[PDB]
């Protein structure tokens, strides 16, 4: 995953990945569960004066922020990238519960 | 020559000299024979520390043999100036004018090794020149050696004519006699 | 050895020495015997400073024992042309030529720490050669002489004349006497 | 040159000195002539391990002929001051203040080589002055001998006369010899 | 020990040395007895400027007692080569090679202080051997000399014969009255 | 000046001084006169590459017309102290420390090169002072005496007695002679 | 204390000594008494420049007074040898050595300053022993002499007799007459 | 002092320093007094070399006036030990002990410069003591003398009755006169 408007990946296409076990039903999606693996690799890095605009880390997290809270968010119908195109599936992401899981490596030094 | 340690903290490491990492832990080394420059360096340390904190004190070690007496008084007075108040250590020797920063540190907040020596005496000069130039130089250090007797007075909180007296040759004070005669509050034997 | 300490910035952290935190903070020391390359430092300091900001004034520290004429005229001068007003400061003692830029500071920020001592006297030189040139070397000298007292009779107030009965031979002023004599305004006993 | 070496980490590799790297291992080198600098290095490194792990003893190596008695006594003080037990080690020879040193390691975890020469020898001086001087420098002089006898004892274990007696001249000890006089535990003649 | 500072760009703050920072600005700094060594410096720093931009004029500050004449000749040289009008600076006194690198500034941007001290000498030399070498040496500085003052008196305006009169001996020049003499066009008294 | 060389791995490249290079192999250069403050360094570096791996051997590089004997007793006392065995290789010569310490390697891993030249000797020591003062340093540098031959006949191999009339005086050895004599175990001639 | 400059490129920013800067623009400089050292580093400069550009020419700033002759061959050879034409250009002065160095310079591209000052002399040396040993020695600078003058011509186009009768004894040529003697191609005076 | 380099890799910019660079290239200076110190570095080098690469020739530039046979030994026997053969190139000049490095180098791999001088002599030393040891003393050093005579003849390929009568005395021998001699092979004039 990777901030909107780059060439790495937008955080809307992880409920494409939900949407095929759901056989595609927004209905029957909302009350789905999520797991988000590797979150660690998403923290800050050291002392950015923040002008390098990481893509990688910061940017995933402000845009996760209303995904998880539950909001309304655009899915391309099938392995599409965000454009005009004019079918989007709304997806509410209220209910559909999140859990990260990720190995926070030299975080035993911090405690 | 100094060995370099690394402090561990996140946002990552910093490496930092061994004299360096204690001093952002409020703590300066006065060594050796006292003299302008290092007294300058000093007198940055302490206007620098101020600034992070004034309301924590700060450690001063002192194991020097003694020196000028221009250099001294920069120190001195900038210990004074300063709001965080100014603990000082003796380790291993304070000599003259060891022991009148030693002595100048906050009240209560004195202290020296059970080893650790001390020693007092009046100031030591000379001119060479014409006489109406020495009657100048002769009065100036008297005034000195006068005005160096009535700050150590009120710290030690000895009278002026005992400081004069005791003053008058080399008088050497181990750690217990000095707690007595007021230029330390207390001894430092062991870790509570 | 020089410590290096940590400024937490905006941009993250960076390591400085303890002399250059100080200059960031318009602040130059001034120690040890004046020279031509010591007193070039001092004058790119003052240039720099002048530039990042000309209205914010400038502080310099003088602990030094005196030194060559010429290289301490090159401050002096560079002092009164940059726009910022120059607060001298006496830590420790200020001799003839730190007492002659003690007293060239900006009026009214010239401070003199209570125990630091003060020294003024005329100019000392000397030549070998033909009695030609002995005359004409000593015309300069002469004339310096004469100019340093003008300049210092300016600063402190005092007439022409009473400052070469004093600079005749070495005068020693305590940093009260220093207040009437009109080489400094004010002293800095404690933090207010 | 001291060459540097590179530690493995889990942020990167670092590149450190030789004795820096040993230090993190809580290994101080006691070296040469001992004097106020070099005794300032081995305060600081005591105490920035004492931070560190309180409870982590410290290794030792002591290798020198001796040196200044004021600066040795501020090392001695501060082992005796910190928690961490201090395992002193003694590498070539041992002097009277390398040995004084090595004695006042913790009971138990004092260790010595086989090949190396221990010394032991009374306290050296002197002074050019006056009489009156000569007693006082004189007083203190004996007082330091008393001192040092007096804690050598209490390490070593043996009676006050015995030292007195052994210390009057130049003494030389083996490493069998000194386990048995006291002044160390036991030969380290191999790892396991 | 030269202090550090610091430069906002766009790219990012980067660090320089006192020094270095003023070179950025086109302004190089003549220090100290004139050598073949710092000579090349000047050199480098000058034609490295030129190529940056070799419109933009070029400021030299000239704080020295004087040196080597050839080490001197180079940077004349050199000035005149480059397309960019050098701006010589008088700053504490300006010797014979200082006042002949400063008067050979561009006209109209020679500047010196108030209190600077200006002073022309003939060259110094001397040679030890045969009659026959003694001759030939001797009339080389004879050249030099000649040579000297010939450009002297194109730069300051004022005849050849004048020029040997005054330089026979060692003259010293205030401020005021070098610019009467040609050596400098204007002073700066004050900043306006 | 030191070189600077530069190492390349799969991490990436980091850039060492030539002594420091060769370190991470292992290797010591054990160089000029034996002194406290050059011998304590010697000494970190065995302990250090100790810690890293406790069972790879570690060479000495030997090239010093001798030094103080405290010094040297504290390499040569390291060296046995620690389990790595410490494979000595003289080159150019080795003086009476120098020897001391090239005999002292582990058996069968001290070399020294063809034309490398091997010199043993009696301590050397003088003392100023009272006679009673004489006594007791005379009776240390002859302690110091005995010792040192009876632990060079130890790992050379020769009789204490042998060892006596040999080093009561200067006795240069070639690199052929230092084998049969027991101070080295072969030559390295050639890879 | 050498000043750095920084060099812009699409990479990034990079940082260069005023030196290193100048050799990126293959500029060779050539300052102070020659020896063994220096000679070598300047071999090695002629080398790496060679590697990376053989077909552009090298750049050699001449400014010393002299010294070894074997360590000048060591230049010259390496010069004559790489296929890069060396352009020599004196600043200041140019001995003996400086000199041969500089007419060794590529035919057409030797440079010299107005105001610069050369001097060719024969080889000087000395020898202390026994007869027999003093006409071996002897014998050896006798070679390098005609050796030298050998090479002189060559360069200068002069004829050996006239080389070896100019250059017994110690000759001062300027940069008109260098040109002439053949020393030098041009002088240049101003930047066209 | 030594000019930086960078090296384009793919990897990205390195800055190299003069020496390092050509250390990279399997080049390797000899240059200077040889002792035990510097020995220790070039043993150092080509070691390292060995394993990069020992396939590829080692180039060794010799220009230095000979020193001790002990620590050049050491160099003599590294080369004859390493697989890769050494390339010996004489700049200015090569002794004794130099020459014997020299002709030292691989067979048809030996090179010398143009102007370069060669110098062999036997070895010098001195004793003082008891005339027991000076017999001791004596032998060894005919011993090293017939020694370095055996390997001399080897490599030059004369026989060494000849070497014998050569050395006995200085000996100065010509680029060309030492290929006839056998010390070096070719002579590198010009690049081809």
């Amino acid at each position: 995953l990777t901030e909107a408007g780059y060439v790495g990946e937008d955080v809307e296409n992880i409920i494409q990945k939900l949407l095929q076990k759901s056989d595609y039903d927004v209905q029957k999606a909302q009350r789905g569960i999520v797991y988000i693996d590797e979150i660690d690799k998403i923290s800050r890095k050291s002392d950015n004066p923040s002008i390098t605009r990481d893509v990688s880390g910061e940017g995933v997290q402000q845009a996760l922020l209303k995904l998880i809270e539950g909001t309304v968010a655009a899915v391309p119908p099938q392995g599409g990238r965000k454009h005009p195109q004019q079918e989007f599936l709304q997806v509410d992401t209220s209910k559909i519960l999140f859990i990260c899981g990720g190995a926070f490596a030299g975080l035993d030094k911090v405690i | 020559l100094v060995p370099m340690v690394i402090e561990q903290t996140s946002r990552g490491e910093r490496s930092f000299d061994i004299y360096s990492r204690l001093l952002k832990e409020r703590v300066i080394f006065l060594t050796g024979q006292v003299e302008d420059h290092m007294a300058n360096l000093i007198v940055a340390q302490m206007l620098f520390l101020e600034a992070e904190n004034p309301e924590k004190d700060i450690y001063l070690y002192i194991n020097s043999p003694g020196g000028v007496i221009t250099a001294g008084m920069s120190i001195y007075d900038t210990m004074q100036f300063i709001k965080p108040d100014v603990s000082t250590i003796c380790m291993g020797q304070a000599a003259s004018m060891g022991a009148f920063l030693l002595t100048a540190g906050a009240k209560g907040k004195r202290f020296c090794l059970p080893n650790s020596r001390v020693m007092i005496h009046q100031p030591l000069g000379g001119y060479q020149g014409q006489a109406t130039d020495i009657e100048i130089h002769a009065r100036e250090i008297l005034k000195v050696k006068g005005r160096m007797n009535e700050l150590m007075a009120l710290h030690t909180g000895q009278s002026l004519e005992q400081i004069e007296r005791d003053t008058e040759r080399d008088r050497f004070l181990s750690a217990p006699e000095a707690v007595e005669y007021g230029l330390v509050d207390s001894i430092l034997t062991h870790r509570n």
